[PDB]
Formats: C-alpha cells, structure tokens, sequence
C-alpha cells in the first residue's frame, strides 16, 4: 500500500504550465463543456444539487496534432485541482497482480484528494477492445478500470477522466460507454488559425498587420497547430540566418545597432558576426515573405483518408466539438 | 529458502518465478 | 492467517447505495429472479425445507450500459444480508499459493456469514476458458473457482454468487454449467424508457407531462439506460446553460427573483449573472426543446452487431429478462 | 504437518448407490475396485492385482464428483479430498513436503482413497509454465503414483476432469482405468427426474415421466436438476399470483383458484400465518415450461472434442 | 532505479568519433540545420529567450548507405554535449510493463544533463503505425514514446531526438508529427561525388589530378557513399593484389626499396614477399586504371522504385537537403 | 572452439581462398601496411548452393588465422522472448570486441531475418536494425572484428545487410580437378587400388554433384566391403593359416559358414574396387534443382 504510494507520489504534476483558455484558439464546444465540468463545480457548488450532477468524464479524438494536449494543460492550469496525469508507465507493473492495484490505489488518492482531474494521455493502449490481447494483465487492467470509474461500491463523485487519443475506433465498447462525452476536436478554420498566428508571433517586433494575418490564415489551407508552430518558430529562425549571411554591415543609429543590407551602401562596414560581441544586435523585421518562405518550406502533416475515419466516427459515435 | 515472488514475462503469458 | 481476512475484510461494503426496486426501470423477469433468489430464503423459511432449495449462482449479461450493476445495487440494498463485492484486485496475490488462500478464505467467509452474497463483477476476467491464457493464475484460479462454487467437500448452501459481464461467449463451459440462471438484460424498450425519463427528471420543476415522455421514449430509438441518463443530465444542464450565455434579465412575480428572456421587455436589465447573488435566482423550467436538443447532440453507444453476439448467445444458452 | 486437517472430510454426504442415476459400468468399476479388496483380500495377491488408478473424464456436468461423493459415502475408508490448494505454499521445498506427507499419511490411514478433483490444475503440460510450482510437483506425483508395488494394499488415487485432452501424458498412461462418463439417456433420464423429484407430491406417472425424458434431448444432469428446482419453484410463483383464495376441507387450508368461483375469498397471500396454505400440485405445465426456459449447458465442440479424445484413449 | 540507470549508462557514448563536418560531402541544408539546431543553444544562448525556440526533433530519412549515420557520428563529434547512442536492445526488455519505464528513464536521463542529445537509430524498427503489429510492445512503447517526447508534464527544453530510417512511409502519422524537420537526404551529385573521392583518397602517393577525379565522378553517377568508399578501398587493395600476385621483382635506387616488375628488367630478381623483410616494400603507384577497374568490378546496390517512393514521402511531407 | 583443418584441405575455390586468405591474414603478418587510409576488409558472404564447403572453408580461416573464434548459427541467435533475441547479438560483438581480433561465423543469415515482408514484423525489424548497428552503428566502433556471413540462399537477404557485407564472394559448383582431390581427401589411409586415371574417370562421371554427396557416396564405396563380408554365406579358405574370403555359392572348397566362427585378425576383408564406385554413383542420384543455378546466375550477374 504504501510501496504503491510512493511509487505513485510522482504522477501529481506540480508545475503548473501557464496555458490559458485564451491561448487555445477555436474549440468553442470543447472550451464550453471543459469550462463548466471544471469550474462550476468547485466554484458554484450549490447549483449540483438533486437531479443536477456534473460530467464524470470527456474523451477528447481527432487528428494528431489538433491541440488535444493543449486542452489538458489548459485545464491543468485553470483547474485549481490535483491535476493526476498519468500513462501506461505508471500502471503497468512487473509482478503478478500488482498492475491492478496501482490503478486502485490510483483512484483511491484520486477520491482522497476530491476535487482531482485525472487525464490518461493515449487510452488506446490500455483499452484494446479486449478481443485478442495479451490475456491477464491487458483483460485486468481493462476490467480494473471499468471497475474503478462508475462500478458498484466505489461511487466516483468529483474526479473527471479525461481521455485523449488519436485512433478513437480502437476503444473498447464498455470505455466508450464511460466516456459519456465523446468531444472530436476537429482541423481548425481561418479565425483559429489567424488567431494562433497572432498568439505565436505575439508581441516580436514585426511589421505584420492584420490583413497578412488573415492571408496567412487563409494560406495555410489543410494545416494544424503543431505545423503553424513550426511555420511561426522558422519565420522566427529566418533573421538569424540573415544575421548569418550578413555581409556589408550598416550601424544605424542608438549604441551602435548593426543591421544588414545590400552589398554596398551608406556605412557599409564589410565584416562578419562572429567578431561582433553580444548586447548590441539588432535583428531585422519580420515581413511576410518569411513566412510565405516558411510555408512553402513546411509541409502539412495529416492527410485526407484518416480525416475520413474520425468523422465517420463522429457521426456514428460523438458529438461535434466545433 | 525464502519466500517465492511470482513474476509476468511476454511472449509473442507464463510465470517465471524469481524467487528471493 | 489473519492478514487474509484483515485485507478481505475491505470487500464488505457498508455504505448501502440507496437503490430501490422502483428505481430499476423495467426488467421484471430479472428483478422477479433476483426476488426469489434473495427476499424469499430470509422472509418466508419455511418453503425451502426438503428437496427444494433455492437458487446458487445468476449470470447476468448484456449490452454494456443496460443495468446490471444497477441491479447488483439494488440487491445490496434490498437484501438485508452480507454482499461481498470482489474483483480482479482482490484475488490476484504477488506470492505463491496467496491467488487461492485468498480465494478460499473468501468463500469461508461467505459460508461463516450466511447468509451472504458474493458479487463478481466482470467474471471474463477470471474465466477466460482455460485453452490458451497463463497458466499458473487462470487454471489455478478457474479450478479452485468450481471447487468453491460446488466442489465436493464444501457444500455451499445459502451463499449466492452474482455475476455481471459484458461477455458471455467468452465464459468458461464449466463456468456456465455452475452459472445456473443465465438472465439475458436487453436494451430498454418504450415503457421502460419512459419511465427512465420520468425516474431520472425527478422533482425537477417541469412542463413535461405525459404525452410529452412517451415522444421523448419514442424519439429514444435505440438508446441505452446511461444514454437516457446522460440525456437527463444535459437537459438539466441546459438552464445553466440560458443563465450564463443570455443578458437582459426581467424580475417576475419575493426579493428580485430575475429571469432571462428575450432582449427588451418590462424591465429589460442589462447586467451579468455572476453579479446576482444566490437565492434570489429563478431559473428557466424546462421544456421539450431542451430534451430535443439532449437527443440530437447525445449518440447513442451500442451498436448493432454487439446485439446480434447477444442475441446468438440468447438462442444458444440464455433466457429471457423481459 | 497440521495444515493438512482440512483435505479430509468427517460429513460424509448421503449419496447412495441408487441416487447415481445410470453409469453402470463406471458404478460396478468403481464398486470393485472399492469393495473387492476390502471384501475378498485373498482374491488380490500377486498377478490379478486390484486397479490402483481410476479417471474419470466427460462433458462438464455429468457425475464425476456425484460418483466421488458417492464412493465416499458407500466406500467406509479415508477419504482424502485435496485439490491444488493445499499442494502449493509460498516456500521452496514444502510445495514437495505437502505431498510426501500426504501420501505418508494416506499410507498410515490404510484402508484410504485419494480424490483429486481437477487434476489438469497440476498438469500444465510444462511448456513454458512455474517450474518449482509445477515440474518438481509433477515428478513427485509421478514417483509417488509408483505404488504398484509399494501401495499394493491401500491407497487408490481417483481423478474428475471435464477437458482432459490437456493433461500430461506420463500421468495419463499412470492411470491406468479411463473410464468415459457420457451424456445419460432415456432411463436415466426418467430415474433422474424420479430421484430428483422425490417424496414431492405430485400427479406425474411413468409415462409423463418418460415423455419428459424424450423432450429432454441432450441434456444434462445438472439441467435436470435446475428443472426439478424451477418445477418446485413454480408454485410458489402460483401462490404469489394471489387472487381468490378458497378454502378446501383441516384448520383453513386455503387454496387460489381461478377469478370466479365458489367461495372465492378475494384476499392476499402475506396476511395468511403459515403451516395452512394447501399449495397447488405438480402439473405436467410448469415442467414443460421449464423445459421451454432452461436451455441445454454443453455445445457439440466440446461433444466432438470428447469423441476425439474416447476414440485416441479408449 | 539502479538497475535501469546500469542498463540505460551504457548507452552514452564518451569515446567522441573523430568526423568533422568537413569529411561529409554535400547536404548543405542538412548540414545548416543540424549546425544551427545543435551549435547555436550551445554557443549563443542569448538568441532563443522567449518567443523563438530551438529544433525539438529531426528526422533524417532517405535511401541507405548514404551518409545518415556519418551525419550522426558528425554531430556527436563537433556537438560538445552528451550524446545518447541507443537502439532496439537497450529500450526492449523481457519482463512485463520494462520498456516504458526504460524510455522514461532515457528521457529523465537526457533531461539531467540538458543540453542533450537522444540519436534514436532505426525508427522504423520502433514505430509500426498501430494499425496491425504486437499489441503490447507496439502500443506501449509507442505510447511512451508519444507521451515522453512532448507530453503535458514533462516539459522537454534542451533535448534533440535525431532519427534515421529508411522507410519513413511506414511511421505512425503522430510520430511524423512528433519530428519537426524531416529533411530528405537524397543520392550525392558530381560535386559531392569529387569531394568524396577527395577525402577517400587521403594522404596517398597518386598521381590522380582535379580532371582526374571529375571524369571520375562523371563516371560513377548512380551510386552512393558507401559504394563510393568501396571502390576507394578496392583501388587502394590493387597495389596490394599486385604485390602479392607478382614473382619478379626489382630493386630501385634509399637501403633497397624494392618494388615489382614485369618478367624480365634491369635487375628481375625472383623471389618472394615472405622473403622480403620489413621496411624495404615499395608499392606500386596509383592510377586510374585502377579505381576504373574497382569501378568495372563493383555493381551499385540501389535500385530505381525505391527512389521514386522517397520522392514521392519527400514531396508529400518532406524538406530539401540538396 | 578449434578445428584442424589448414588451407590445403578445401578442394578447389581459388577466388575465395585468396581472398579470405589476404583479408585475415595481411594484417596480422604485416602490421607495417595497413597504416592510415589502408583499413582490412570489414565483412564476406559466401552464398552459393549448400554444401559446397562454406563452413569448411570457414573452419579453414578458424585455423590458419590463430586468432578467436566464434561459430553460432540462426537458431542460437533467435528465442521465443520479446526483445531477448537482440541481447545475444549485442553480447556476441561486445566478446567479439573484447578479444579483438576477431572473426564472427553466422550461418544461414537468410533465415535469421525474414526480409520484414510477411513474417513477424516485430521479431523481424528489431533482430535486423540491432544486426545492422551491431555490424556498423554510432559508437560501436568494429575495427580488427571480421564478420564472415554464409548463407544458400542470397537473394531473399535485405538491401542493406548486403550492403554492409562488403565482399559477397559466390562459391560456384565444384570442377573435375575439385572433384578428383576430393576423392582423394575423401577416401582416407584405407587400403585402396585405385589409381589416377580412376579419380580422373570417376570425377568425369560424377559431374553434377556436390562435396557431402560425395562425401557420403566415399562412405558407401567404403561401408560396402563390410556389408559384403556380412551379407555373404559359403566363404572360401584361400592359400595362410586360416584365411578366409567370401565367394560364390559353391566353388574349389567352398566353405559355408558364418562370420561368428572365424577367428580374429584372420579374416581377409576384401579391397575396394572401382564397381562399388559404380554402384554408389548408380544408386546415388543428385540433390539440387536447376532453377537455383539461374537464380545464382543472376544474384552475380547484378552483385558480381
Ligand atoms: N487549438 C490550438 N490552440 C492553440 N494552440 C494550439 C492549438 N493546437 C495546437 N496548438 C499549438 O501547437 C502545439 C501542439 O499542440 P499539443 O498540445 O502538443 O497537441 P497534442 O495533444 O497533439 O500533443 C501546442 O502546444 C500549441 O503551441
Ligand atoms: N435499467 C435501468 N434502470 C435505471 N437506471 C438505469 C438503468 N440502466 C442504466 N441506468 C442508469 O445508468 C447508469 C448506468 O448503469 P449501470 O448500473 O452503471 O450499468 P452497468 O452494469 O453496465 O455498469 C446507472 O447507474 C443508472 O444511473
Ligand atoms: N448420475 C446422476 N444422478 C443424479 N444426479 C446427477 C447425476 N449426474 C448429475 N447429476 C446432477 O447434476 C449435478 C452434477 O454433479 P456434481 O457432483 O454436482 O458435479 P460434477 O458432475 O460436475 O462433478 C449433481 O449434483 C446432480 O444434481
Ligand atoms: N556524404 C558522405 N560523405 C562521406 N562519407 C559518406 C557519405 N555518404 C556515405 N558515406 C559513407 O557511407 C557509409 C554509410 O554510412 P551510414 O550513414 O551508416 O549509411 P546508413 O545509415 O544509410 O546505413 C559510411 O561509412 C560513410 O563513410
Ligand atoms: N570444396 C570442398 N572442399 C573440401 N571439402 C568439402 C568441400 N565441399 C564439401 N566438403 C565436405 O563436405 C562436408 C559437408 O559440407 P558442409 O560444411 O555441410 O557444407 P556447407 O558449409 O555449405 O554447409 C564437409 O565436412 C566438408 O569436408
Ligand atoms: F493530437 Be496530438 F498529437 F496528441
Ligand atoms: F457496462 Be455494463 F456493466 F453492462
Ligand atoms: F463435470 Be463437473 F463440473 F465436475
Ligand atoms: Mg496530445
Ligand atoms: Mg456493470
Ligand atoms: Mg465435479
Ligand atoms: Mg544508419
């Protein structure tokens, strides 16, 4: 019990990462029922009451990369919750029968310290609709978690599992039926792409406005999150190359600026940047042709058949996430 | 001897009993 | 010796879920079963004298999601006697020889408390028919499972040993020779999910009336009781809902009781809900259009070859539950 | 050591001869083997030597451990009724220990009879499987089964198993009587319903009796038995269907009827004391109704399965 | 803890292979990449604080035998941080639930000695795309893969997970995800060609010119680096072949530097090589005859659909290395 | 593990001779010239059709190289565990490297993976990518370690693991001088009347044939005078003190007896002669296919 214990005290994150709803761009649906399955009871505890119960857990499915994890660290951030994030490392044990109650124990701290957020990353691993798998720990571990969510004498109230999975069909019927909110979140439009534009660039010093914000957004046709993160980290390396091939330096204004230019022009003082000691560089603008250079270096990452796959099963099993 | 730990191997499930 | 029954003694709840036969929606032939398994032996003695004994051991299976567990608490709330609700977790031990002491101490205790009820929940985790699982725990456990359960020397009379699964085909054949009332639960039918609506609506101030229940069963094609639960659950939810996201509140009929409505009216206040403080809040009743649009956002879980698994299961080995 | 006061059995449970619904030659094997020794001892001595192993195997649910219990009841000897439990401990060594000393003790207490319920539970093939657990037991039960000159006069080691195709070859050619315990037909049938109904009163005759036989078609003995218990059950299902009670004939001995009668007293059931409720009589209906509910246990893979097996080790 | 911290120590390599970024021929976008993605947080920390960010990951994929693990052996030699060096054997285990924890003790690991770097070779050996592999080993070091390369709290800042494979069509679309820059490394051309017989030729006598080593790159296009060093090596084993299939030989002018002739000289003295001691062999001086004769010997080994479906990976979700 | 087998046993093979002979025998005789660009050959493969002495010529090179040696097969180097198969190999090079130099024999590298088509992909991708960073890797460092592959099968290998096998040397079919040499090292000190032109005659007639075909047809020409001595009745006392020969069934003092009476160390067994060659070549028939040798054919007609 308390060998379990102390192997466990390492699953409760306290760190903290600062994500905010603000940060996540689109999602109002999945925003909106995270926000009040989170806050509203811990925060307005009279209103459940009776008849009212709050939402014992959210499945979270769609494409890699969709911002399913940003989500958690959201709600890890703003749940003022012992946030359990846990994996199948934590619960998958050596010995014969103890890969069980590391998920009792798990559910019992959980329970112990309410409110708690528990947040399984990847639960296609644990749960593999339990046909033809590897007989006593994948069958036990699938019915120890059946078992420990709703079961008979447990009576979960206050902890919330939170599931997020790239392949949802994988999962097995009973898990389904306990994630009693299937939530897909989707390839995000024009204004979360925009606006996750702006949140990555954000406040860099940069000639960008409004209207290459919004052909940016509509440039990035097909892409994600992840890929506009690395399109927005390259359209940030891009001034250290071209302080990299900077030849016929130029020192314009104060305490000695340099800034590259042409190859001869006024003050056209040749030399390169490795001589050039640190805490007087200036780096140049960010225009919108390093990030159309950007784009046209960067590739999307999903393709258009496993988009097929997560809508039918939208349509057969879940709920639009916007 | 001791006491007899039962253990979990993979295959591809059996009991390799590494005892104490 | 001790240290068995000190971590066994963990598997007798005392906390008596509040589950009453009006509760169970349905399921008469099930709820009838169980009433002559468990009511009958303790309040009426003098019946079971002779060759007539009463019942020793009740599978119930079904779609995931139909019941079962609810049926399971409802007989550890009506029965007046010992329930013993063991799983997976209890009977796996570490060491050597523990995985059937504990198993053996178990149904001594059963046997020293009679009357008493053994509830396994997810019995295909432990009888996975012994062809081609682990050998050590599923042949050791499996075997001192049928000895226990009649065995020769140990003649266990009075105990009863319930069993809910979502498998049925995946049982052990003398496993289903010991199970001798195999009760199929199915999917709701029109009366049972209107009185499931009018079971889990409660005393929630409404203006629902019957008419308006039979629509919502017939409109329920298909659904399963946490289907209906859920449903129930997010059209309470929905006034939260017209009270967060609506302006323009307007005192109608007792200290300000504050109403949301339409955008301009006899006191149109334009201020925020989180201003208001408690008691003085008049939430708007629900209708048929919240429940409508419960259904048209909720999906139901089970599918349509699950039900035929079942329904071959049925014709096979299996009664019916009504 | 002491651990070892729990494998044998002080109830005796009351299983005659006669209860054991057909089986006649596993019944006169067994009854020899049992009594032959015990009732003629000159007859065994030297070459026409006594079986010193019997298994039993069969569709699950046919009479194995009815045939044990009724050995133990008509067989006046030890009966040491142990099973992997009490074989197996947490140390090394005593797992061996456990047996020696039981079969010390099995030879001390001559006359006795070892029943080992399941014994494919100690026979794992030894693949892949324990081997301190599982091989040293094996070759411990193998050299202790060697009795066929060491335990001439005494112990008889018995065996049930419902799959018996994976069991150890080295104990399967140990013992040596391999009796086939199959599916029991029409009059076993009609002597089991007979057995199981009883001292029950009833208006079932003979040929009731075997038309009930003939609709049961591939069932098994616990299934008759589970049908017994629902035919016993119905009336009280009957009595709980309670409308217009009527008195017949001593000290108010009521009895429901059908809605409109003579004297239909309509009243409840709960509000009668007991020892004066005339219940209704066995039918031929509430069988055949169980008959419709109760559906047969066994499949035909595993009925193949054992024809396979009968005809590989007949 | 100590067990896997002995079994995972191994895996850091201290012995620093000697391969500067010169002795790699061609791949100039590879080559900045890598430069910048490994020198620059190391020398100029000041650079990335804040909204830019360094390179979490690069894939370098392509035909094999053509510079991958070089390019790897050149970061770790010009990397001057701690190189982690592992494979197939040291992350599976044997046991039950030992390889997650393996790879979450690499990660914490690497995560100790920031900056790191994680060279994770054959990860197509890895990553099987969960669609029909081993369930336990396919899912679960997948997962931990997946959770420990970014996750939610872990927080992985100063690591590099540098990938080498030669089927990338064949990796999970999360793990495609999961590496930023998936940079082609495509089949060498006349320039890189040239330089690398110029660096293969080293410090040996030969009377090869710069025309020379151009028609000798015109004359082996449609091969790769490593048939390149093997033609290098067969040239350089033909004055050896000569010395040793050769039975009139020649003394030539400093203390008898002896070398071969043909039958019948000015001194064709007959004996042999075993008779000839040391420091008195002159070997026979290169020519093209030779490296064209190695050429003439040694067939290529890289076939033509192949190409194509790297170029069709590369222009679906690939980078240019060039 | 040491054989005695030296170069001059092996019948035949000339290119592979001399080119194992060169790659583990110049730097260990002549340190003075494998110095700065010059590095030894770092692996061999010796396919070709079975038999035809690839262990032999390995034990020759186990012999004539005096250095350590490693002999294991594809059946040591796969286990039923998950991810155990891996350890082995990783083991094998780290005492391979712990005894530097030396030479690593793996048979039937064609059966140790299964190319990760259709067999267990699993098994197959890890026991492959661990062989590979084994043969060459990162920092693994392989210098003065031979890793000596033979295989029958060559062209259900990978791309890459014939491309760290540097020199895939064919072992073709054997010759008719191949041929009478191995007559010659095959039929032994036994006392024999067999002449030149006899091996000459005979490896004429044998064409077709491999070196355990006639490995086991030597055994049966000389298994035959025994079984003859054995399964004859009517023996005859020729000429010294008892010597019996067995005949026809009636002859000048045709003695029907047994071999049970006859005494020791007088029995005159009779020499082997060119008709039980005869008879083995005649009751022997040849083994391999023909579609095998196009398939060698082409194997060095795009890897000569
Ligand atoms: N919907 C989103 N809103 C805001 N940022 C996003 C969104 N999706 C992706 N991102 C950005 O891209 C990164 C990738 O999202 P992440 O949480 O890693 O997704 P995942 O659940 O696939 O691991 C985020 O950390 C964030 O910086
Ligand atoms: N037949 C039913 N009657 C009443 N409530 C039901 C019924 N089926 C489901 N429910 C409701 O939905 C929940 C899910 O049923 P549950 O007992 O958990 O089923 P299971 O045995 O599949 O785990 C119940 O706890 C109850 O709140
Ligand atoms: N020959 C029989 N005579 C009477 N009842 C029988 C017979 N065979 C089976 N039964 C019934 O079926 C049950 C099966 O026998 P039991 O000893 O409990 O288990 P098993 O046959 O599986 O060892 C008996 O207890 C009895 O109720
Ligand atoms: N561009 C190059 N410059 C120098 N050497 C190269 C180059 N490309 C290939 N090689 C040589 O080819 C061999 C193959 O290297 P490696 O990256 O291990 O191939 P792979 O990883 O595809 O198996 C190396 O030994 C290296 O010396
Ligand atoms: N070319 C050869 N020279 C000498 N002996 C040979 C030759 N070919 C075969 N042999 C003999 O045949 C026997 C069997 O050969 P074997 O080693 O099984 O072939 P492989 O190495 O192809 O498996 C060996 O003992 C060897 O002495
Ligand atoms: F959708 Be992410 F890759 F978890
Ligand atoms: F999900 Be339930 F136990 F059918
Ligand atoms: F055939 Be029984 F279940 F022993
Ligand atoms: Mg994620
Ligand atoms: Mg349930
Ligand atoms: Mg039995
Ligand atoms: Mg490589």
């Amino acid at each position: 019990n308390k060998k379990l214990r102390g192997a466990l005290s390492s699953a409760i994150l306290s760190e903290k990462p600062n994500v905010k709803w603000e940060d996540v761009a689109g999602l109002e649906g999945a925003k909106e029922a995270l926000k009040e399955a989170v806050i509203l009871p811990v925060k307005f505890p009279h209103l459940f009451k009776g008849n009212r119960k709050p939402t014992s857990g959210i499945l979270l499915y769609g494409p890699p990369g969709t911002g399913k994890s940003y989500l958690a660290k959201a709600v890890a951030t703003e749940a003022n919750s012992t946030f359990f994030s846990v994996s199948s490392s934590d619960l998958v044990s050596k010995w014969m029968g103890e890969s069980e109650k590391l998920v009792k124990q798990l559910f019992a701290m959980a329970r112990e310290n309410k409110p708690s957020i528990i947040f399984i990353d990847e639960v296609d691993a644990l749960t593999g609709t339990r046909g033809e798998g590897e007989s006593e720990a994948s069958r036990r571990i699938k019915t120890e978690l059946l078992v420990q969510m709703n079961g008979v004498g447990n009576d979960s109230q206050g902890v919330l599992v939170l599931g997020a999975t790239n392949i949802p069909w994988q999962l097995d019927s009973a898990i389904r039926r306990r994630f009693e909110r299937r939530i897909y979140i989707p390839l995000p439009d024009l204004a979360a792409r925009t606006t996750m534009f702006e949140i990555n660039v954000g406040d860099t010093p940069c000639v960008l406005t409004k209207e290459d914000y919004r052909t940016l957004g509509a440039m990035t046709e097909g892409y994600s999150g992840s890929d506009i993160a690395v399109v927005v980290k390259d359209a940030l390396m891009q001034p250290i190359r071209k302080i990299q091939s900077a030849t016929h330096f130029k020192d314009v204004s104060e305490t000695r600026k340099l800034t590259p230019c042409s190859p001869g022009d006024d003050g056209a003082i040749e030399m390169s940047w490795t001589d050039i000691e640190a805490d007087e560089l200036k780096e140049p603008d960010l225009t919108i042709k390093d990030f159309l250079k950007a784009i046209k270096s960067t590739r999307p990452t999903v393709n258009e058949d496993d988009l097929l796959k997560q809508e039918q099963f939208t349509r057969d099993f879940g709920q639009e996430g916007n | 001897g001791g006491d007899e730990i039962v253990n979990k191997v993979l295959g591809g499930x059996x009991x390799x009993x590494x005892x104490x």
